[PDB]
């Protein structure tokens, strides 16, 4: 199916505590493969997936050099943003950046993105056409004008539509054994009596990959609303998720749980029986 | 692999 | 300035079976800002050998972190995750409910 490569950067100023924290992590789909942590000992881009360790020293030195360049740019950004918003030096602020590319089942470019946020909110981002910017407010307009005049988008687009996709293909290849896998969810249901007239049915999905999945409850062959928890990581490269529904004691049979996942040839339908 | 040409705001 | 309170999930990597080594997870997500304190507790006492994932964030820019420790569940051992964040008046302690 489709695949993606994404880099996530987090920068946090630390008032009166020196240099800002800088964390960068790279992902291929839902699998992290590298990381850089300003507070870690190596001060280098590090591998976080087996298939990426096969990359030579030229790769690691190049990624280390580039991630450090990102860190430096973000270090300046924090000061600049504080000024744009005329905020005091007393408070910590956050800069976040995300960029990468999506490819279809044919491993060909599908979409690109480069988004930037300040204090947990959209600040500026490339439009899906990768040729113009969308600035969230008045302060961000200044950045938009600077980047348009310097033709930033052009170089970013070149990356997002080509280089990004090339590396993604490469990674999907080198990590075929893990990245190009699909682990169907292992499912089951639990039943717990709330009161003497009510019972909650929980539908479980475990050990699946990728994280994408749909768990829907139905009472009499029709969608119904139900608690749904966020898909959570198991810690072994697979994910988990559950959906519960409160049902009148003695009506369990009416309810059915439906599971959709790319690892399931055909959707699953579970019932308390 | 990381990109380049990332300028300051 | 956006503040998002953390969502907390405490669970095991594999179905729990007393006497069998497993991993205790504390997944904290949807929070902002990034500063957060996460500790796994064994009978009310902090576990030292706890690892955590690298800080990352979701589409809505909210952060998520997975804290985990290798452990062997028993019948008498009570586990929980203590989380403190600027959005919480007091540390939130979520017990590991083996059932569910």
């Amino acid at each position: 199916g489709s695949h993606s490569m994404r880099y996530f950067f987090t920068s946090v100023s630390r008032p009166g505590r020196g240099e800002p924290r800088f964390i960068a992590v790279g992902y291929v789909d839902d699998t992290q493969f590298v990381r850089f942590d300003s507070d870690a000992a190596s001060q280098r881009m590090e591998p976080r997936a087996p298939w990426i360790e096969q990359e030579g020293p030229e790769y690691w030195d190049g990624e280390t050099r580039k991630v450090k360049a990102h860190s430096q740019t973000h270090r300046v950004d924090l000061g600049t943003l504080r000024g744009y918003y005329n905020q005091s030096e007393a408070g910590s602020h956050t800069v976040q950046r995300m960029y990468g590319c999506d490819v279809g089942s044919d491993w060909r470019f599908l979409r690109g993105y480069h988004q930037y946020a300040y204090d947990g909110k959209d600040y500026i981002a490339l439009k899906e056409d990768l040729r113009s910017w969308t600035a969230a407010d008045m302060a961000a307009q200044t950045t938009k004008h600077k980047w348009e005049a310097a033709h930033v988008a052009e170089q970013l687009r070149a990356y997002l539509e080509g280089t990004c996709v090339e590396w993604l293909r490469r990674y999907l290849e080198n990590g075929k054994e893990t990245l190009q896998r699909t682990d169907a969810p292992k499912t089951h249901m639990t039943h717990h009596a709330v009161s003497d007239h009510e019972a909650t049915l929980r539908c479980w999905a475990l050990s699946f990959y990728p994280a994408e999945i749909t768990l829907t409850w139905q009472r009499d062959g029709e969608d119904q609303t139900t608690e749904l928890v966020e898909t959570r990581p198991a810690g072994d490269g697979t994910f988990q998720k559950w959906a519960a529904v409160v049902v009148p004691s003695g009506q369990e049979q009416r309810y059915t749980c439906h599971v959709q996942h790319e690892g399931l040839p055909k959707p699953l339908t579970l019932r308390w029986e | 692999a990381l990109g380049i040409g990332i300028l300051t705001v | 300035m956006i503040q998002r309170t953390p969502k907390i999930q405490v669970y095991s990597r594999h179905p729990a079976e007393n006497g069998k080594s497993n991993f205790l997870n504390c997944y904290v997500s949807g929070f902002h800002p990034s500063d957060i304190e996460v500790d796994l507790l064994k009978n009310g006492e902090r576990i030292e050998k706890v690892e955590h994932s690298d800080l990352s964030f979701s589409k809505d820019w909210s952060f998520y972190l997975l804290y985990y420790t290798e452990f062997t569940p028993t019948e008498k051992d009570e586990y929980a995750c203590r989380v403190n964040h600027v959005t919480l008046s007091q540390p939130k302690i979520v017990k590991w409910d083996r059932d569910m």
